[PDB]
């Protein structure tokens, strides 16, 4: 079920050698059937490599992967190394295809300071299989509100130029800064349209 | 009317279509027409106005050489000239 | 002294007198030429230019999964379908068998109807790979063959299509008509073929004195074309040198056949560039057989050097850099187009046209030749014979080369390379392009000749390579006439003239016509299309119905600990695509929408939202930055795509997005000795006193009585800095869109004065991440959460890149560098600025490092994090900032790929980053942040955030003993770890 | 010694004269790299057509001739 | 180099006899004088005189290719270890899968030499090594460890805390330990102490 | 050049330098000779004397038709054609051009 | 002119 493999992907003679062969080698130690390769995701080809952002930049291509079912494919992928046909458990597609939909990918970043990391990321729908069904639409609608709410947010901030709303003051003042620390069932709640601690909720019977 | 061609440019998928309203005069019975056309959007009855069309809505409350809308759509600055005229 | 004032400007007039006599000499060249073949001869062909083709094995499977996926879901049993299958089986190997295998025997029926026609044509499919399992690669067009048709509307609108033979369907057809030729041209085809009746395509023997047709050969090539019908052509072990093979051409086709039947080929390309390079990569994805190769080179037909070079490539063995290929197939068709050249108009082109023809086709063929010292493996030449030469109209100098092109015939025989190469004159007929002709190739064929299309006339060549007419060349000269009929047209441009003129004289007719009478209408009598704009959404994940999600998972309900469970609630990106929307835009599909579009104008700034009067007029949409007039939404694109692409993505650095940082004139100092001491200049007490604290001796410093400033003079001895440059290697990077702001999305001038870019980065994403979760207000988590446990645990590797500089490089230069910067430096005060800025959390804060692997070590401690129940929301992900101080560095080491080697062999900053291919040569460097709010999965269903995802897994490793801390390894193997010795 | 007395004193003159030691010199290696451009201009067409086709395309008719 | 940089503002000539050139700087070039400062910080925390990585037996290769605060720290892991009486670090696989024995020490803000070098000695042109800014990350300290020490594939955490890194790093190695990712990890923090640093 | 300079010649009229003549008759049997060079040793020698040949008589007769503006007194050009293209040996780019 | 000349000329006896 592990149908993509977001590779870290540098461009590099020595990343995709070894990075190919380290997944070929978990995929083939961990029984894959023969003939089920997984796809490989080489966002770099695109994006270039960030060192701090590659695995974030990858981790978010592989969410967006799982969400729409798209594999996008490497478009410089002039020619493959002959070297990666050794690699049966790993495909290399060149142009962007459209899955019935893909139930986990795998991020793998190897970094230097002999730093290799690995993020296996499932699909949502396994997770709303685990809760009951009124639970599930009650989280639906919470989204469903959600969305209509991010909308506006977001257009009103790209229009605006209002995206990132700094902070002046934090939800506490200094005065309650400490119970509402002190407190860890303190929550903010709203007043003058801010999310706010007030000295009520701190320290209460009736959130515990 | 021109609110209606509005959610129609927002809610086509950049592709220039007839417009349902392509004359004011069909829209005499507003109630069928506004139905027909949110079925070719279901998505609009669903998606909160953007606010661009919110702005392109309140310039429209406020357009000169009309008569001014029967309601307030906004509690601006300008909130006399909505509630007074 | 016994010096010379006017030496040297003795030597410069001397010089000057040189340069004009190179100048006339030049001049003289030139006015002899012309312009156009002057610079038509510069040298194109670069050995290190040439484009490898050779994963036909990753090809194979990448199209059955297209097929595969295009038939699930119903956009595809046709003839298309039967020529990838066809494709699909000429690169049929044992672990493509296996590939269809697994995704055909687990591909679930239920799902529907077109499920199981993906399954059953996939057991079809797999039957018949087996069948070719062993066997050769087959070159089999199975398109229907098409026919030139023209319509003229009633409004006068000229309408060309081609439409599918009613009679004929299929290559077997085309060629049964072929033998059955045509009133005018008077069990195998050799039986087909009507006595006293010339087929359409037939080979022409020569008698005593000229060529005539000839029935035996004429029947031997037709049965070879029926055979390539009904079996396929292998091309397997032929080695073909193809030129004029681009886009839209015959030899495009013929290159497509070839690399189906399995031949290496070397295609030539006179437009050398990006576009054509995935032309032909594409083309080779679709039809590159088991056993092709190939070979994409630049190349000018109309330069010797350029003939003599590749033919020089193609023989050299692969350690001097060549092909170590032996042709066994010429096809020049390359051709330069020249049209309303007469007898008077014979230019520059016109001579540089036909030394292409011809004399570079004749120098080609004389080095093929010169290379071979076999004489066992000749070399067969399609020569792009023309059955008109001269009769059609003003071409230039296109017939006399065409017909000069048949005198190797005779000197196949008169000379001694007949063991070298062999000649076969393909005269080839009209074919269709696929403009000019089309409208009347409908009105040429209704007489009974015909018309071919650029398949057709492939399908005709190709056969020509069959082994029967290749040893049918070796033995005897083969002149093919493929011409459809035409030699048997009496005054074919007078005929060609009235079909045109009759045509333009009805629909021009009838056009005018139809607007008079549309103006007398208008004259007695005296919709509205809407116009799209940007429905820009974030598109939370699609929540399905519960009945469907659990039809998707099995009987889970109630098992998982969902406190335990991690999910990704949100995320954003910042990088050289912008945000994650436009990223995913040009990733997945390689082309901006609408809402993409107009994104990435607002990122970069090239539109700004207006709202008010503009001009008067009352306005509220998009307007221009530099301008501030009103831009439409389908202008956005019409009027910013080209920028956008030009200014996003991988490309070179831009010195405006990086303190003015050229990599070409990358700045340095030396240290240098003073030998003459330097005059005096004036500067402040302190900084005389600093010079004098510095250079002790070496400097002298002196008040001014009448100012109170001092003067230093540096003695002899002192050590001075001259600043000195240098080309720098690396010249392109994966940079944020140029136009990027933090001002666009809102972030106050105080902050991007005081914090970094790599933290404005951070600051963007996170906020773009937290309303990818729908968390309109930061302060929304404390609702539900405690302040202790919203977490940050992202994090840079080399973070803070331009404080370091300032604080180790500006500082040193005494610039005027803020005293807070090493504050900037730290890799943690992003996320220090991002939660005094936004969250205010007391979570757990981490801040990872791990170079490139970093992003994923912040996941795997934001995982850790929550599962210890030290937060319930964390911030990961991971961030860096390009400088010029981290590519050097980068470049030192050879891990960045050298833009001056790519250039060098051809490649744009477009493909500079190859992942997983045969020449990658490093890494491309970029910019931005990337961020992803993670959540418990029971707190992202309480406040209905939109989960994302599972982070079902994260791990972290190192390798092992080494002296290589850039070497990667296999210790990210320890997230599969089992015991088989449940 | 004297000889260095003597260059510094010369180059003095010059520069109260406002004139350039170098200039023409500057002007002479401007002028050398356009002849070896114009040279290597040359030396490509030459390789590319050959010296009997470089030598035979020159001016023989002349009306006065 | 100095006509790339000067442009019009220098002269650059062949010497014939030598065939090396002679550089005149014109007048309006911008040349860099180097000036001194006395700086109000004179006292340090520093490590005693004396103290040399090859008194612990850390070879001169290392000592010349790795940096100073790397030094540090892996006389500090040595110390640490057999502190543990853990005589070869290898010991540990004798009980724990390599994959259990991490690394979630890391500096604030380490490799300051390294730094030090790539931005200002390469600027000045000096003899800098090649590979300096793969010794300037704050994760290469925790690299060389297990490339001369551990040669463990356990989790591998770097934490950046600025003065408060030590402590998250033990938690780091408690949070890697208890969710089974690790059995025994390297906690603590490193740095140095550098003009630029300091000034 | 030369072949342009000789047309202009020959049709400018005696005031301008030229013979101010109408030619009845070309015949264009400037020729090079070329042996020992086959397809292999097409050089310069075979490209100028191909030129020379085919191309500049090409221009020689485009540059008279150019230069006239009557209709009525054609030029007869007298082509040298040879009845062996390619059949003989080693002749360069002779057959080309004759053919 | 003449006395930056001079001082010119001055400092280069110096010099020497
Ligand atoms: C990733 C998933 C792996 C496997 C999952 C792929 C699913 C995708 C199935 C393929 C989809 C074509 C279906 C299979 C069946 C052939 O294998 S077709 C290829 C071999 N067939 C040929 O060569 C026949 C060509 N010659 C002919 O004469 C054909 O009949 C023509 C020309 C197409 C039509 O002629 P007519 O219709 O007889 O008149």
């Amino acid at each position: 079920d592990i149908g993509v493999a977001s590779f870290h992907g540098t461009s590099t003679v020595a990343n995709d050698k070894n990075e190919s062969a380290t997944i070929n080698n978990m995929m083939k130690h961990l029984g894959r059937s023969e003939g089920n390769p997984v796809f490989g995701v080489f966002q770099k080809y695109l994006t270039g490599h960030p060192k701090g952002a590659a695995g974030a930049w990858m981790l978010n291509g592989a969410i967006q992967i799982l969400e729409s079912g798209l594999v996008p494919g490497n478009r410089n992928a002039d020619n493959v190394d002959k070297l990666l046909e050794q690699y049966e458990y790993v495909l290399y597609p060149s142009r962007s295809i459209q899955t019935d939909g893909i139930k986990a990918v795998s991020v793998t970043s190897f970094g230097f300071g002999q730093k290799g990391a690995q993020a296996v990321v499932v699909h949502p729908d396994y997770l709303f299989a685990v809760l009951d069904r009124s639970t599930y639409e009650e989280y639906a609608t919470k989204v469903s509100a959600r969305n209509k709410k991010t909308y506006r947010y977001m257009h009103n901030a790209i229009t605006r130029n209002t995206m990132f709303v700094a902070k002046d003051k934090a939800p506490y003042s200094d005065e309650l800064e400490q119970p509402v620390y002190l407190d860890p069932l303190a929550r903010v709640e709203e007043n003058k349209k801010k999310l706010v601690f007030s000295d009520k909720t701190i320290q209460s019977n009736q959130s515990y | 009317g021109d609110f209606l061609r509005r959610v129609e440019e927002r809610f086509t998928s950049s592709a220039g279509t007839v417009s349902l309203l392509q004359n004011f005069n069909q829209l005499n019975e507003p109630e069928q027409f506004t139905a027909d056309f949110f079925e070719k959007f279901p998505q609009a009855g669903k998606q909160l106005i953007s606010e661009e069309d919110c702005d392109y809505f309140l310039m429209l409350a406020a357009r000169p050489g009309q008569k001014p809308v029967p309601f307030v759509p906004v509690l601006d600055e300008r909130f006399e000239f909505f509630f007074k005229k | 002294q016994s010096r010379l004032k006017q030496g040297s400007l003795k030597s410069f007039i001397k010089e000057k007198e040189a340069s004009a006599v190179l100048q006339k000499e030049l001049d003289l060249w030139e006015a002899e030429h012309g312009e156009f073949y002057a610079k038509g001869i510069q040298p194109t062909f670069s050995a290190l230019k040439s484009r490898t083709y050779d994963s036909y094995w990753n090809w194979a499977r990448q199209d059955v999964l297209s097929m595969y996926f295009d038939i699930i879901f119903g956009k595809l049993v046709d003839r298309e379908t039967i020529n990838q299958c066809i494709q699909i089986m000429n690169r049929a190997n044992p672990t493509l068998i296996k590939f269809m295998q697994y995704h055909i025997d687990h591909c679930p029926e239920y799902k529907g109807e077109t499920y199981k026609l993906a399954k059953r044509l996939g057991q079809q499919l797999i039957d018949n790979c087996k069948q070719v399992l062993t066997e050769d690669p087959v070159y089999k067009d199975v398109s229907r063959i098409t026919g030139p048709k023209t319509k003229v509307s009633a409004k006068g609108n000229i309408e060309y299509e081609e439409t599918q033979k009613d009679s004929v369907r299929k290559f077997e057809q085309y060629v049964y008509e072929m033998a059955q030729g045509g009133a005018m041209t008077k069990q195998p085809v050799s039986s087909t073929i009507p006595s006293q009746t010339i087929p359409f395509l037939h080979i022409q023997k020569k008698t005593k004195d000229g060529w005539e047709y000839n029935k035996k050969l004429s029947s031997l090539y037709l049965d070879g074309l029926e055979s390539a019908a009904i079996n396929g052509l292998t091309f397997k072990d032929k080695y073909v040198l193809v030129t004029g093979a681009g886009a839209g051409s015959i030899g495009a086709e013929i290159l497509q056949g070839l690399i189906s039947g399995g031949a290496k080929v070397i295609v030539t390309t006179s437009r050398f560039s990006k576009k054509v390079t995935e032309y032909y990569q594409n083309m080779y994805a679709r039809y590159g057989a088991a056993g092709s190769t190939l070979i994409v080179v630049p190349f000018n037909q109309g330069s010797k050097q350029d003939v003599d070079a590749l033919v020089q490539y193609i023989y050299d063995e692969p350690k001097k850099g060549g092909l170590g290929w032996d042709l066994d197939a010429i096809i020049p068709f390359a051709a330069i187009p020249e049209n309303g050249n007469g007898l008077d108009n014979i230019d520059s082109k016109s001579e540089f046209a036909h030394r292409i023809m011809l004399t570079n086709l004749l120098r080609l063929l004389g080095a093929v030749k010169s290379k071979k010292p076999t004489d066992t493996r000749p070399a067969q030449c399609i020569l792009p014979l023309s059955p008109n030469h001269g009769t059609f109209g003003f071409d230039g100098l296109y017939s006399e080369s065409k017909i000069s092109l048949e005198t190797l015939f005779n000197r196949w025989y008169s000379e001694d390379w007949g063991s070298k190469l062999t000649v076969c004159g393909a005269v080839i007929g009209w074919t269709r392009g696929t403009s000019a002709n089309n409208i009347i190739a409908e009105g040429i064929e209704k007489l009974g000749v015909r018309t071919f299309s650029q398949k057709e006339m492939a399908f005709n060549i190709l056969g020509l390579l069959t082994p029967e007419i290749v040893q049918l060349c070796q033995e005897e000269p083969v002149m093919a006439d493929l011409n459809g009929g035409l030699q048997f047209i009496d005054n074919l441009k007078d005929f060609t003239s009235k079909l045109r003129t009759d045509l333009l004289e009805t629909a021009d007719i009838r056009r005018a016509v139809s607007i008079e009478s549309a103006i007398e209408q208008k004259v007695v009598n005296g919709k509205v299309m809407v116009e799209p704009r940007a429905n820009m959404k974030f598109d939370f994940p699609t929540l399905k119905s519960y009945d469907e999600i659990k039809q998707i998972a099995p009987e889970l309900e109630g098992m998982l600990d969902l406190e335990n469970v991690v999910v990704v609630t949100g995320f954003a990106e910042v990088g050289p695509w912008g945000n994650s929307r436009t990223r995913w835009e040009m990733e997945a599909y390689g082309e901006f929408s609408l809402e993409g579009a107009i994104e990435m104008a607002w990122i970069m700034g090239f539109i700004k939202y207006h709202n008010g009067n503009l001009q008067g007029k009352p306005y509220s949409g998009w307007v221009d930055a530099k301008t501030q007039t009103p831009i439409d939404e389908k202008d956005i694109k019409s009027k910013y795509e080209e920028e956008i692409l030009e200014h996003s993505g991988i490309r070179l650095i831009e010195p405006e997005l990086f303190n003015g940082y050229d990599p070409k004139k990358k700045q340095m100092i030396q240290e240098i000795v003073v030998q003459h001491d330097l005059e005096p200049f004036e500067c402040s007490k302190e900084t005389a006193e600093q010079y004098k604290h510095e250079h002790g001796e070496k400097c002298e410093i002196f008040e001014i009585e009448e100012s109170g400033e001092y003067t230093v003079r540096i003695l002899k001895g002192a050590t001075l800095y001259v600043p000195k440059a240098l080309r720098f290697d690396r010249l392109v990077a994966g940079q944020i869109p140029t136009g990027w702001d933090a001002r666009t999305y809102g972030i106050p001038e105080d902050t991007i004065s005081q914090v970094d870019p790599i933290t404005l980065y951070v600051l963007v994403a996170t906020v773009e991440a937290l309303l990818s979760a729908g968390i309109t207000d930061p302060y929304e988590f404390y609702k539900y959460v405690h302040v202790s446990e919203v977490g940050n645990c992202s994090g840079s590797g080399m973070g803070g890149v331009s404080a370091l500089r300032g604080m180790f490089k500006d500082r040193y230069a005494d610039k005027p560098v803020q005293n807070d910067i090493l504050q900037e430096s730290f890799i943690n005060t992003m996320s220090a600025w991002v939660n005094m800025l936004l969250l205010s959390s007391s979570g757990p804060i981490k801040t990872p490092v791990g170079a490139c692997a970093t992003a994923v070590e912040s996941v795997d401690i934001g995982i850790e994090t929550i599962l210890s129940g030290k937060a319930k929301v964390v911030l990961v992900g991971g961030y860096d900032d390009f400088q010029e101080e981290g590519s050097y560095e980068f470049a030192n080491m050879n891990a960045t790929s050298n833009s001056i080697e790519e250039f060098k062999h051809g490649r744009t900053p477009k493909e500079m980053s190859r992942p997983t291919t045969t020449t990658r040569n490093g890494f491309m460097e970029a910019q931005g942040s990337g961020i992803q709010v993670i959540m418990t999965a029971d707190l992202a269903l309480k406040m209905g955030v939109p989960i994302h995802a599972v982070l079902a897994m994260t791990a972290t490793a190192t390798d092992k003993i080494g002296r290589s801390v850039p070497a990667p390894g296999k210790g990210i193997l320890t997230t599969a770890r089992e015991h088989h010795g449940s | 010694n004297k000889k260095l007395a003597k260059q510094q004193l010369e180059v003095l003159a010059r520069y109260l004269q406002s004139r350039l030691k170098q200039g023409s010199l500057k002007s002479f290696i401007k002028e050398k790299e356009a002849s070896a451009v114009l040279q290597k201009e040359l030396d490509l067409w030459e390789a590319e057509h050959g010296e009997f086709y470089a030598k035979g395309i020159q001016p023989t008719f002349s009306a006065l001739k």
